[PDB]
């Protein structure tokens, strides 16, 4: 989905 | 009148956020692709990835914005992030020179590149203008972060579902900033005013860029040059 920003927010 | 302890921790915090998430060196700088004198691109696309990474570092540590719902989180970094690289771009950006001075002489970006970043004046022109007159304020390290952080927490963005605890959380922040300027500032009494005018310039730069770089991710040899997180943050696809 939004993959990355799912990770950088933690 | 004076500040209350409340004020000043959330002062404290955002400063501190500023100053994890800012460096000062620009030596990773040296990690993206090179610049070239649409040439710049690749440079330029590394430049903003790397930077979304701090904006999205930065937000983490604004009081109340962790704990929102990941949605808001994303709807509000989608929309926010390319106001808030242009509001922390002030930092760098010298009256002297009109541009941007990132450390070295390499990391000097100047206007006459503009075309090979794929950018048209139509935006350069006004952000330049923006960035001259956020220059003049001479804004307080505790203005400029408050700012930034009164960027992220507006509510009316496309995708914010919470939009009542989004929007307590801004006055909360607003307040601070017309305390502080009110206590703090010398000369302060129109800055505050001066600052929420720069917000609305935000929203009229972000509309222009958002405009040219739709016609950059419609060309894939274009496209290609930028980095999976751009793609991700200024793209269109919706939680
Ligand atoms: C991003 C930052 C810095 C400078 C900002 C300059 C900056 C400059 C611009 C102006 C237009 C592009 C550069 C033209 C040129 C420099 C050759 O005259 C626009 C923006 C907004 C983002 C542009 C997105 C480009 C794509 C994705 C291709 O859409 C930032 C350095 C430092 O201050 C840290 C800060 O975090």
């Amino acid at each position: 989905r939004h993959k990355i920003l799912h990770r950088l927010l933690q | 009148h004076m500040l209350s302890d409340e004020q000043m921790q959330i002062i404290n915090s955002l400063v501190e956020a500023h100053h994890k998430t800012y460096d000062d060196s620009y030596s990773d700088f040296v990690r993206f692709r090179p610049p070239v004198r649409l040439s710049m691109l690749p440079h330029l696309a590394d430049l903003v990835s790397y930077s979304i990474q701090k904006v999205i570092g930065f937000a983490k540590m604004i009081p109340g914005f962790r704990d929102l719902t990941a949605e808001d989180q994303i709807a509000l970094l989608k929309s926010s992030a390319i106001e808030i690289i242009m509001l922390r771009s002030n930092q760098s950006f010298s009256l002297e020179d009109m541009s941007w001075s990132c450390g070295g002489p390499d990391f000097k970006y100047c206007i006459n590149d503009v075309t090979k970043a794929g950018h048209t004046l139509e935006l350069l022109e006004p952000l330049v203008k923006f960035q001259v007159g956020l220059k003049k304020l001479k804004l307080h390290e505790e203005e400029h972060v408050l700012l930034m952080a009164i960027c992220l927490l507006s509510p009316d963005r496309p995708g914010v579902q919470d939009h009542v605890r989004i929007e307590a959380l801004q006055d909360r922040l607003c307040d601070v900033l017309q305390a502080y300027i009110r206590i703090q500032h010398p000369g302060g009494r129109l800055l505050y005013a001066k600052m929420i005018q720069k917000l609305a310039d935000l929203r009229s730069l972000n509309e222009e860029h958002s405009k040219q770089y739709r016609s950059l991710s419609f060309q894939p040899e274009h496209s290609m040059q930028l980095t999976p997180l751009v793609l991700e943050v200024f793209g269109s696809e919706v939680s």
